[PDB]
């Protein structure tokens, strides 16, 4: 059971620091050297720094070459990874990685879940929760209503229609970052057209980091 | 101090 | 770019068939050939689609496993080949071109048709 | 530096098929160290191969590996419900590791076309300043759509995004959403707001529209 576990992401302004941690488990944390690997939205991997078994050598990637320092403390099991002057380029999923058994070169046998760091200057912002009305009235078979969650920061956003109850049919599309830098996705759900009369729609909103419940009543 | 050797111990 | 089916007649329950789309005007070697369908009264279903050489081809969930669509770049021309016919498959058989190379459906040129009526 | 491309893009395939990724490098790979990774949306990339065609603990049978200085290639024999990811190739012969950008094995369905709906914005946004215009493309395969606004009747470009679903579990399809953004200075000018959808599916393009009142 080799597990890497990351800790110490979050929120954090452009030009400023952040440290993360990963606590390893279930294998002799000493005789394995551990690499950092980032994945930035939507993009594919990248290898940031690696630090040998006894913390001797640490060589970086000339992406963070400078400005992230990697340390580790064998006593502890513990990696560690100070980010300097972050950048948004910086904005990414950043996997501990455990070093493979080679003659000469670095690839990841085991990773850990990841921890998002966000380089961003927005502040911790609720959502504003807008129905989509249907044009539905009857009108046909299947009508579609749904909730547009607009402006809020940072990810993610929970939502639930009726409560819990309505889960049939229920499409929550992957969040997309606006040009304000603030987030914003929809959760539409279709409903036979006979039903848009007798039944109440609401769309529960929960964003945890600014502690807010939005309840959305979506009417035609 | 190879930056492409291996960081663990004698494999 | 003109397009002109031919293959279709009368066949009935358990016979066979292979439509050809020959085309002129344009090389058709990059672009996704569809098959489409009307049915007497009925909208024009979707068939299958032929894209480029290694792309794959895709159908319709009533014709699938019985029917197979094939290109030929060189006579600039795309097959279909009907098997296990049925007597619900009676409609006007058209091709269309995709003229997206992207392969968002954007039907430009149209054929005439021909008709398969399974009796 | 070695680049690692990958191809196809998208590989569209059925289970119980045969499934084969190339990797290309601009520059030979030393002792033909490349190995390959599978991951999933939202969850981490794990080891598939390592030393090209050397496997990993607890990976199956179906996967294989082989290739050897510039052109690799990842084969799954039998293309199991569990194996549609996103693969990467990652070479370690030279100083820094680098990655492909990635092949998807995607699960090929029979063709849907999307259900189109248009959805204007509701009065209480308006009070605000913006108008969000929501077009809603609904269980599509295959994935390539396209999605054209129209206000009055004039192309806009530059002003909208869109999001799509992974493809569902339940039935292998796609869910697309454009979301026009205007003012509402820019929203009061004009009256017909449109969406036009074109798929592989649909015989001719699918166009809803509403009037602002």
């Amino acid at each position: 059971q080799v597990q890497l576990v990351e800790s110490g992401g979050g929120v954090v302004q452009p030009g400023r620091s952040l440290r993360l941690s990963c606590e390893a488990s279930g294998f002799t944390f000493s005789s394995y050297g551990i690499h950092w690997v980032r994945q930035a939205p939507g993009k594919g991997l990248e290898w940031v720094a690696v630090i040998w078994y006894d913390g001797s050598n640490k060589y970086y990637a000339d992406s963070v070459k400078g400005r992230f320092t990697i340390s580790r403390d064998n006593s502890k099991n513990t990696l560690y990874l100070q980010m300097n002057s972050l950048r948004a380029e910086d904005t990414a999923v950043y996997y501990c990685a455990r070093a493979g058994y080679s003659n000469y070169g670095h690839y990841f046998d085991y990773w850990g879940q990841g921890t998002l760091v966000t380089v961003s200057s927005a502040s911790t912002k609720g959502p504003s929760v807008f129905p989509l009305a249907p044009s539905s009235k009857t009108s046909g078979g299947t009508a579609a209503l749904g909730c547009l969650v607009k402006d809020y920061f940072p990810e993610p956003v929970t939502v639930s229609w009726n409560s819990g109850a309505l889960t049939s049919g229920v499409h929550t599309f992957p969040a997309v970052l606006q040009s304000s830098g603030l987030y914003s996705l929809s959760s539409v759900v279709t409903v036979p057209s006979s039903s848009l009369g007798t039944q109440t729609y609401i769309c529960n909103v929960n964003h945890k980091p600014s502690n807010t419940k939005v309840d959305k009543r979506v009417e035609p | 101090a190879n930056p492409n050797a291996n960081p663990n111990a004698n494999p | 770019v003109q397009l002109x089916x031919s293959g279709g007649g009368x066949v009935q329950x358990g016979x066979s068939l292979x439509l050809s789309c020959x085309a002129x005007x344009x090389x058709x070697x990059x672009x996704x050939x569809x098959w489409x369908r009307q049915x007497p009264g009925x909208x024009r279903e979707x068939v299958x689609x032929x894209x480029x050489x290694x792309x794959x081809x895709x159908x319709x969930d009533s014709x699938x496993g019985r029917f197979t669509x094939s290109x030929d770049x060189x006579x600039x021309x795309x097959x279909l080949q009907x098997x296990x016919l049925x007597x619900x498959d009676x409609a006007x058989y058209y091709c269309x071109x995709x003229x997206x190379x992207x392969x968002x459906x954007x039907x430009x040129x149209w054929g005439x048709g021909t008709x398969v009526t399974v009796s | 530096e070695i680049v690692l491309t990958q191809s196809p893009g998208t590989l569209s395939l059925s289970p119980g098929e045969r499934a084969t990724l190339s990797c290309r490098a601009s520059q030979s790979v030393s002792s033909s160290y490349l190995a390959w990774y599978q991951q999933k949306p939202g969850q981490a990339p794990r080891l598939l191969i390592y030393g090209a065609s050397s496997r990993a603990t607890g990976i199956p049978d179906r996967f294989s590996g082989s290739g050897s200085g510039t052109d690799f290639t990842l084969t799954i024999s039998r293309l199991e419900p569990e194996d549609f990811a996103v693969y990467y190739c990652q070479q370690y012969g030279s100083s820094p590791p680098t990655f492909g950008q990635g092949t998807k094995v995607e699960i090929k369905r029979t063709v849907a076309a999307p259900s189109v709906f248009i959805f204007p914005p509701s009065d209480e946004q308006l009070k605000s300043g913006t108008a969000s215009v929501v077009c809603l493309l609904n269980n599509f395969y295959p994935r390539e759509a396209k999605v054209q606004w129209k206000v009055d009747n004039a192309l806009q470009s530059g002003n909208s995004q869109e999001s799509v679903t992974e493809q569902d579990s339940k039935d292998s399809t796609y869910s697309l959403s454009s979301t026009l953004t205007l003012s509402k200075a820019d929203y009061e000018k004009h009256k017909v707001y449109a969406c036009e959808v074109t798929h592989q599916g649909l015989s001719s393009p699918v166009t809803k529209s509403f009037n602002r009142g």
